[PDB]
């Protein structure tokens, strides 16, 4: 019952970023329900700097009375914290001075003053003696980084957090960082790392400030189906007791997960379309909703063709509940992309599977990934000379 | 014990139910804990124990 | 430095609001113009009379 | 010159012939002592990664004390 | 030990960080603290924590003859450690009674 109380402070509220993202979408720009919830969070926390940015990017009408009322609260609260900081630095002790800035940094983060919060947190970090208190400040910066998707902030603070967890063996903080790392891995299309980090914390999840547990398991299932092999999926996801318990309350996610494993391809495609729309409205998965569904379709096509030497176009169409032409266009597109190891005999409508060696696939990446390395070396020498 | 020798005497009573929970929370952070551990019950199960 | 003012610098007129600001292994397949898979599947479920 | 680390040691390790013939079964009625020694000496040697995953700091040393015999 | 942290702060932190508070108050700065309680209650934990937070050197005086070579070759009286304490001022000299 005390699950949400265990999580880290909800500063910045990642729901606000999700609410802001929905308004960025043309479909949900005019949704009053989302607008009311975002405005309710803004009004409650007196997020004056966020109000200016919200109205500037979205081209809204600034309520002068509301903004002035909130700005006065921000000035009064900042003055109160400054007086507390002045009081602590002259009479009280260093721990009380540290708490004074932490409140000031927390308030600036709460009201959306990202630039002020980063400076204030850096000042607080400089004279914070306790190691865990330092690590919480890093987790604050990580949450700020995720709020604005500041890749430099997330990557820099992730390295700092990893170092802090090494010095003090805080396994509790280590589990939280994996959730933070996995969320960033989702945001940067690193589903292979996201699945590994999410599955390690599926039984140690306490990061309620980022997401609810059902949503975490929902994402954990999603990234697992695209990044795990069939044997790994069965041991970790299908037979995972922690995930299976949560899936009892999420019939759609369980239907999506088990349809591919149980080879119910017509069911899976219907569930994949549902996952698409959920992923389109998610601020984390939105840039990769096209990629994930395309990859998931490749997985389903490959899985059906993996165990059979040849399958007719009609059988593939019947299994997926689609037409023959749709399978033709999809298979041809993916085979040409080099993702499906099969070839189509359109005259007889037969798809014949191939077995290309891993050596060919390893050779191309060395050519590909090596070439990316060479340009950096080539370009770095260019910077060196002049 | 003569006044003026020791300027302040600070007592450290054995942790009560709430203080034991705080100590339990501090040291359990160094372990791989499954979610949902009811440390409050564990604190109740240790009457008259030290840190 | 000898900047290339000779070549007509076409006006930027770009979106300085962090249009992409991402670092992935991005490929051309994400940029193919097509409706969402939900629309594609929904446009085929009734094509079979279902 | 820098001599190999295993070199320059007046104390040698136990060879195969110097291994004592006393088995665990030869010892009777020290299950608590065997478990504590096993959990602190021979299990950390083979299961160091399991200790780190759980969060236990393996004990560097073990002091065995008691009445003689 | 929130109450204990506050009590030891006004006695070990305030005299070091703000000696002017006691001069204005007209009282001598505290110099001796006694932490008493059952074993394992955190007396050494708090005393070490204060020395770590006020940047005061923490010296544990157990009376061990193993550390006597570091204190001094004389070793006749325990006040010989004050030479090392003055060099590392502010310093907290801690003794724990095993009893
Ligand atoms: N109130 C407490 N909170 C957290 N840890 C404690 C507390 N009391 C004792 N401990 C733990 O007990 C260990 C030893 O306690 P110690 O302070 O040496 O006992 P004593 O106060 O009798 O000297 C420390 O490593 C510390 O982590
Ligand atoms: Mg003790």
């Amino acid at each position: 019952e005390n699950l949400e109380e265990e999580g880290l402070p909800k500063n910045p509220d990642l729901r606000i970023a999700q609410l802001r993202f929905l308004l960025s979408l043309p479909e949900h720009r005019g949704d009053a329900a989302v607008r009311d919830e975002l405005m309710a969070a803004v009004r409650d926390n007196n997020m004056a700097p966020y109000y200016e940015a919200l109205c500037k990017s979205l081209d809204w009408q600034i309520d002068v009375d509301l903004l002035n009322k909130m700005k006065k609260a921000n000035e009064d609260e900042l003055k109160r914290l400054d007086e507390e900081l002045e009081d602590a630095e002259k009479n009280l002790g260093e721990s009380e001075i540290r708490d004074a800035m932490m409140a000031k940094a927390e308030y600036l983060c709460r009201i959306g003053d990202k630039e002020g919060a980063l400076t204030a947190f850096r000042k607080t970090y400089d004279k914070t003696v306790a190691l865990g208190h330092r690590l919480d400040i890093v987790f604050y910066l990580l949450r700020i980084g995720l709020f604005y998707m500041d890749n430099d902030l997330i990557t820099r603070n992730t390295e700092k957090a990893k170092s802090l967890i090494e010095e003090g063996g805080d396994w509790d903080r280590r589990n939280r960082l994996k959730v933070y790392q996995g969320l960033y891995c989702v945001a940067i299309r690193d589903f292979k790392q996201a699945a590994e980090l999410f599955l390690d914390t599926v039984s140690t999840f306490t990061s309620y400030e980022l997401m609810d547990y059902k949503t975490f398991v929902t994402y954990t299932v999603y990234v697992s189906m695209i990044a795990l092999e069939r044997p790994d999926l069965r041991e970790k996801v299908i037979k995972g007791a922690e995930i299976l318990e949560v899936l009892h309350s999420l019939p759609a996610v369980r239907q999506y997960l088990f349809s591919l494993y149980e080879c119910r391809y017509s069911v899976f495609f219907q569930s994949l379309a549902v996952v698409e729309q959920e992923m389109k409205k998610d601020w984390l998965f939105a840039p990769h909703y096209r990629y994930y569904v395309r990859e998931m379709r490749i997985h389903a096509y490959s899985q059906l063709l993996e165990s059979y030497r040849s399958l007719t176009l009609g059988y593939m169409a019947e299994a997926f509940g689609v037409g023959v032409e749709f399978i033709d266009q999809e298979l041809s597109r993916f085979i040409a992309a080099g993702r499906l190891h099969c070839k189509i005999d359109k005259v007889n409508e037969i798809v014949e599977t191939n077995r290309p060696d891993s050596k060919n696939w390893q050779y191309q990446e060395t050519i590909k990934k090596g070439d990316l390395l060479l340009n950096r070396v080539q370009k770095l020498s260019r910077v060196i000379n002049m | 014990l003569r006044p003026g020798r020791i300027d302040r005497k600070i007592e450290f009573p054995p942790p009560n139910e709430e203080a034991r929970l705080d100590i339990l929370k501090i040291h359990s952070r160094k372990m791989n804990l499954t979610r949902g551990i009811n440390l409050r019950k564990i604190a109740e199960l240790m009457p008259g124990a030290s840190g | 430095d000898d900047e290339f003012e000779e070549f007509p610098a076409e006006d930027w007129a770009g979106l300085d609001e962090d249009e992409d600001a991402h670092v992935w292994e991005d490929n051309w397949d994400d940029d193919n113009v097509e409706d969402d898979f939900s629309n594609q599947l929904r446009a085929e479920l009734e094509k079979h009379g279902y | 010159d820098v001599l190999p680390p295993e070199a320059d040691s007046s104390i040698m390790m136990l060879t195969s012939d110097q291994k004592p013939d006393v088995m665990y079964a030869d010892i009777g009625g020290m299950d608590i002592q065997k478990q504590e020694v096993r959990e602190a000496v021979e299990l950390p040697l083979t299961h160091f990664e399991l200790y780190k995953q759980i969060g236990i700091d393996p004990p560097r040393g073990v002091l065995m004390y008691g009445p003689p015999g | 030990l929130d109450k204990q942290i506050k009590e030891i702060k006004e006695v070990i932190e305030l005299p070091v960080k703000h000696p002017e508070l006691f001069e204005a108050l007209g009282i001598a700065q505290p110099k001796g603290v006694l932490l008493y309680g059952p074993p394992g209650t955190g007396k050494t934990l708090l005393a070490r924590a204060v020395a770590h937070h006020t940047d005061c050197t923490f010296i544990r005086v157990s009376g061990s003859e193993l550390v006597q070579k570091f204190i001094g070759e004389g070793a006749r009286m325990v006040r010989e450690l004050f030479v090392m304490a003055r060099e590392h001022a502010p310093s907290i000299i801690f003794m724990d009674e095993i009893d």
